[PDB]
């Protein structure tokens, strides 16, 4: 299960990793959860519709959201932030 | 487009018709003679689906950080 | 702006909240013990505007 | 039972006039039931707190409100449409 | 602040904390041990109010127009 | 979203469901008999997240 990330989701990861290791720590607990299986279990996974279609969704906190998809063996990380 | 029924039929077979939404996986509207009396029923999964999607619509910034990403997933 | 109802209550009081959909414009989930029968019900006057805004985003 | 606008809710209830007849006829019938009594009836009455604690809000669907608030024996309006 | 009632005393007594919430119109935090459990207790009315409130404040343009038009009907 | 949990059974799994809310970020609503008893229940984050909007909107 190789681990993808985009520019943009790195960007987003190491701004976490500067500010608040407590959400540092939830996008990691996400993170291996979604390892165990991308398609179940915290942080309520939801797939997106329409547009976003192959996209997945899971809450970091209210406010953010871990946008991912799976293409065969590997995850891909596209946003850990919502706004900035 | 969306599977009309009648709000009689509706309450007739009321918990099989949300064991239909949900197996189908599709919008489903009961009508009634006003025009505006009428409803949709959905199952609570495509809701969540559709709210988490219109979260992202609603945010630009964060649709075309999405969108851009998953294409260069893809490509 | 969400309620919930249970499905007991919901199906005793059908007609009343049939109504009260199209008038509070507020969707309603009906929660039951098998999560696979959970719906949400909404106004049509609803779907058509959130149909109306992710045709916005295209 | 005295009725007052505000510059701006005038002109959302000028807007509605013009631009849909179904949404009028919604926004009277609301109107009509605030004079019998503005705290309760139909259209989900709910009162605004902090920064606006006063005033009202009653729903003409689902993207619009109605808000308004007392003014002894007045009902003054604020807005018949939430964004432009 | 907020009144934090301990979780055991919340879970014993909570058919009279369902009744102080609605009574006093005030929020209550239950705290256990795991403070990432944190939850905030509401009374129903309370939370239609708050997310109509909420509704307004997320709106810049209608924020404003409401707040100027209390203002007029002050005076 | 919104949820509707018993009050027994709200009561019997409250830490569960303490944990539920603050991993899914949902409010639920638990219900009694006597409906003005109705109430809430949210996570502390999701709570500041809206004080925090309502402050920032003065």
């Amino acid at each position: 299960m190789l681990l993808k990330f985009t520019e943009d989701a790195w960007a987003d990861y190491c701004y976490w990793q500067n500010q608040d290791k407590k959400t540092l720590k939830r996008i990691n607990k996400l993170i291996k959860d979604i390892q165990r299986d991308p398609f179940t279990g915290i942080g309520k996974p939801e797939p997106l519709k329409y547009d976003y279609q192959g996209a997945w969704s899971r809450r970091i906190d209210a406010e953010n959201r871990l946008i991912y998809m799976m293409d065969g063996d590997s995850v891909a990380f596209l946003s850990f932030k919502d706004h900035y | 487009h969306m599977e009309a029924v009648l709000y009689s039929t509706f309450r007739n077979h009321l918990k099989d018709y949300m064991k239909k939404v949900n197996d189908e996986f599709e919008p489903l509207t009961v009508v009634n003679k006003n025009p505006d009396e009428d409803i949709v029923v959905l199952s609570k999964s495509e809701w969540d689906s559709i709210q988490e999607t219109l979260r992202i619509a609603q945010n630009k910034e964060l649709s075309d950080k999405v969108l851009r990403g998953m294409a260069q997933v893809r490509a």
